[PDB]
């Protein structure tokens, strides 16, 4: 019967899992993490990335 | 080339200080990595391609 109540709070966190998840997409870079560009790719490399 | 050799460097320190700043080399390229960084980071493994 809550589920209107709990539905509702399902799709918030939803939401927000499908967002914290997209920090772990390459959209094309070498890598999902901007601290390995840095460490690895020179500013000249690294900035399209 | 055909046959190109391939060495493995593992459970080692390698101090490419003086791999990049070697005059002797007439083509020095790296992709994905700066040559500078080197010293300053680990691999689980190289593979050195011949």
């Amino acid at each position: 019967a809550l589920g209107k109540l709990q539905d509702v709070v399902n799709q918030n966190a939803q939401a927000l899992n499908t967002l914290v998840k997209q920090l772990s997409s390459n959209f094309g870079a070498i890598s999902s993490v901007l601290n390995d560009i840095l460490s690895r790719l020179d500013p000249p490399e690294a900035e399209v990335q | 080339v055909y046959a190109w050799n391939r060495k493995r460097i593992s459970n080692c320190v390698a101090d490419y200080s003086v791999l990049y700043n070697s005059a002797s080399f007439s083509t020095f390229k790296c992709y994905g990595v700066s040559p500078t960084k080197l010293n300053d980071l680990c691999f689980t493994n190289v593979y050195a391609d011949s």
